[PDB]
């Protein structure tokens, strides 16, 4: 009911489509960077994967600092000893922006481990929303997954929880997630989750809502499927620790397929 | 953006609060009347607060003719300077002071009128503004009224998350929120506009509560207390209370007397107790009330 806006649901859609192309990052962004690689920005949203777990925050949180960050690094040269400042500012932003109760300045401080001083976070906040010029309504991924949440039928918290756990996974990889919008990963994501565990497809009523079918999502599908395969044997694990707990359904512990068909 | 404050000249303060002092100001260059709302940052050892934050990013987006535009905000270390387009009053003072014998009806259906544009633009964008009464909407000479103040607004994901209890002034606060909910929605936004419509054909708050327990019972002495028939799941609501009286809800011709049917039908519509029936701001502009506006 009105919990899922029936009167605004399509305009909101709309809407985010519009925004996340303007909210996108620059796909080429980190060749021009001379100091900082993928992995290294893997480290980064890996450790905020951590801090958002430590500090209870919102999974919209994490996505949205993940957004700030990427668009940041699209304008902004940055020295390794700095992306871990970047990534903290963010964080806050985030955090200010999403959570009814955002962590103080004091422990975005304690987290970075003394490395920086309240004076630099502050700035760089500053920085960042200059940066941004405060556009930080951004679509994420979530905001697209709880619309496709919607057409389950019926509803089912391993496909939802699955699915925001393939979601997560790809904010860690620059290459090669940077290239898609968050609506099609989110796509990829639910189509993915649903075909794992209830065996059903991409439903036709996404179909008419998104305009996007199996045939548009293939290449993203192809690069979700190898990161879930491969996901075990990657060097950054906190997603999968954080979706062994029960919360979201222990659902880092089903099986990958070892095929789509698709 | 584009702007330096030695290109405005303060005339008067005009307001203030804990987002700070606002004055109005002139551009020196283009002549244009704006409103400066200052927030100082040297004050601020969490840094920019969160209510600016929202402000600012929430405001970029929403460009209509009855939310009042945010032309620009100038960054300082030291201050923060919001520019809005200027409107000389707000509706509770229009109400105090200009209307004595009352607003006349073609006014209250134009400015209702303009409200439900502006909130279903706002539901459109996916933003929340949970604060709407009478000082939160701006007047101006021509006849236009704004929603203003998106300090306590909120980005919503659809459907919606929990978010920050006991929002919106207390006045205006919509049962679902009185009552502790879960979730809240579009709908709370809608109980304050149907209490402000009231509130316009009277000149008096509708539900003038001193305590959350007093206000709710006054909504329920007004519209009946709420059972499982008006109203699934209120009993199981976090502070539903069983022992709460149990008042029959009054014909809806008292609580407005002066009222006409389609502004009656459109009241109970706005006052629904149920969430999900109460309607949209989008469904509303299609009302009869509004037929020769
Ligand atoms: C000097 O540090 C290398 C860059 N870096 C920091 C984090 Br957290 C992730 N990568
Ligand atoms: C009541 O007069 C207030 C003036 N004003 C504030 C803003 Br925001 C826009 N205009």
């Amino acid at each position: 009911g009105v919990n899922e806006v029936p009167d605004y649901h399509e305009d909101i859609h709309t809407y985010l489509r519009e925004m996340e192309v303007k909210c996108k990052p620059k796909v080429g962004y980190m060749k021009k960077q001379p100091d900082i690689t993928n992995s290294m920005r893997a480290i980064l949203v890996d450790w905020l994967v951590e801090v958002g777990e430590e500090y209870k925050l919102q999974n919209e949180t994490l996505h949205l600092a993940v957004n700030y960050i990427d668009r940041f690094l699209s304008s902004m040269s940055v020295l390794r000893g700095k992306l871990q400042l970047v990534g903290t500012a963010a964080m806050l932003l985030a955090s200010k922006f999403e959570e009814i109760y955002p962590p103080e300045v004091a422990e975005f401080v304690y987290i970075t481990d003394d490395t920086y001083t309240k004076k630099q976070v502050l700035r760089m906040e500053h920085l960042v929303l200059k940066v941004l010029a405060f556009d930080l309504a951004a679509p994420t991924i979530n905001q697209f997954l709880t619309q496709y949440f919607l057409h389950q039928q019926p509803a089912n918290c391993k496909v939802e929880s699955l699915a925001m756990f393939l979601g997560e996974l790809s904010l860690i990889d620059a290459d090669p997630y940077l290239k898609y919008l968050p609506s099609v990963i989110a796509a990829a994501a639910f189509h993915l989750a649903l075909y794992t565990v209830t065996g059903q497809s991409w439903p036709e009523s996404l179909v008419q809502k998104t305009g996007y079918t199996l045939e548009t999502l293939k290449p993203c599908l192809l690069d979700l499927h190898q990161t879930y395969l491969r996901a075990p044997q990657h060097a950054q694990q906190s997603i999968r620790e954080k979706y062994k707990n029960s919360k979201y359904h222990g659902v880092s512990l089903l099986n990958p397929p070892e095929t789509l068909n698709v | 953006g584009p702007g330096s404050m030695e290109n405005f000249q303060k005339v008067e303060k005009i307001g203030e609060g804990t987002y700070g002092v606002v004055y109005k100001a002139r551009n020196k260059l283009t002549g244009e009347v704006v409103a400066l709302k200052k927030i100082r940052l040297d004050t601020e050892t969490e840094g920019v607060p969160s209510t600016a934050i929202r402000e600012i990013s929430l405001l970029k987006e929403l460009n209509h003719p009855n939310i009042v535009k945010l032309l620009d905000v100038i960054h300082t270390e030291n201050k923060l300077y919001l520019v809005f387009e200027f409107l000389h009053q707000d509706l509770k003072k229009f109400m105090d002071a200009s209307a004595l014998t009352g607003i006349p009806l073609p006014l209250i259906k134009s400015y209702l009128f303009q409200l439900l544009q502006g909130l279903a633009f706002c539901h459109s964008h996916r933003v929340l503004h949970r604060d709407l009464k009478p000082q939160n909407l701006l007047i101006n000479t021509e006849g236009a009224i704004k929603l203003a103040d998106f300090g306590l607004a909120r980005a919503f994901g659809v459907p919606v998350r929990t978010y920050t209890h006991e929002v919106v002034t207390l006045w205006y606060r919509a049962p679902e929120i009185l009552l502790g909910c879960k979730y809240y929605s579009t709908a709370v936004d809608i109980w304050s506009l149907g209490c402000i419509f009231a509130e316009m054909v009277t000149r008096r708050a509708l539900f003038p509560g001193d305590s959350e327990i007093d206000q709710l019972f006054r909504i329920f002495r007004t519209l009946g207390t709420p059972d499982e028939v008006v109203w699934p799941g209120v009993t199981s609501m976090p502070d539903y209370k069983p022992s709460f009286p149990k008042w029959a809800r009054q014909d809806f011709s008292k609580v407005v007397p002066p009222l006409d049917e389609d502004g009656r039908s459109l009241l109970s519509q706005m006052l629904h107790y149920d969430p999900n029936k109460r309607i949209s701001a989008k469904a509303a502009l299609a009302h009869p009330f509004f037929q020769d506006v």
